[PDB]
């Protein structure tokens, strides 16, 4: 897997 | 302020390959000379402009069969469901000129675009 | 052999949702409670294994409406279906216990694992 | 785009 898009 | 799943897109695509392969909830039968090819009309209209116009027709929408220009290549045209459904393009010498033909009547540009390259390169 | 076009599963799904916004080849409503979801039946069973397992069996695919739990939070359902078709979670305080149930509900194994660790991460 | 996989 999750990261900030 | 959304977190996103990075292999999401790559994971929605290789089940909807599965399903394919396994001819789930396949709705259209694509026919090309002697050969027919499985797949979901969906994937077909996301990945090619004339799919798209195709299944967006009122009455072409209802179709189960759709028949392609007999001048189109059975090999070239899997080539290109196969790239659709994978991501993956089975590009060689033997086979870039009927795929580059293929990839301009189903109106996929980025297939078109790369096939031009290595046919350039080759020169 | 193969060469891949980095970006063609993201625009796959890119284009999936654009078809889910306009309606286009939608075959299912969803309810949840009240409300009322339209989706394709192929991207719901492609990321979710609750709806695999409804859209395998021989008598449910042929259904155009699925009733959901009335458990099930609405919000939290919209939550998910948006994250299906764009790998993003609008994940907030406000809504991440609802997100987490309906992601169990849903056999959504990545999306509940996130919402374990940010709820761990507040205790 | 397009890479080796
Ligand atoms: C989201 C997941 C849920 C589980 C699942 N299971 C299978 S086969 C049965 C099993 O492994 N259980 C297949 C297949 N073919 C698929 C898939 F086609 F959609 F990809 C999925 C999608
Ligand atoms: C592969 C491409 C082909 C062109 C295309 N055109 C449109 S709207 C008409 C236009 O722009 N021409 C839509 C929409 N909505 C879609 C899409 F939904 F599938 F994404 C596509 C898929």
């Amino acid at each position: 897997a999750w990261v900030i898009p | 302020s959304c977190i996103q799943f990075t292999r999401h897109a790559s994971d929605v695509l290789l089940n909807l390959n599965r399903l394919r392969s396994r001819d789930i909830l396949t709705d259209v039968v694509i026919v090309v000379s002697r050969e027919q090819f499985r797949a979901h009309k969906t994937v077909l209209m996301a990945c090619s402009g004339l799919f798209y116009s195709i299944f967006t027709d009122q009455l072409k929408c209802n179709l189960s069969v759709i028949n392609l220009d007999p001048e189109i290549n059975p090999e070239g045209f899997c080539i290109l469901l196969d790239f659709m459904y994978t991501s993956r393009l089975n590009l060689r010498e033997g086979n870039i000129m009927a795929v580059m033909a293929t990839a301009m009547y189903l109106q996929m540009e980025h297939v078109v675009d790369t096939c031009r390259k290595f046919i350039k390169a080759s020169e």
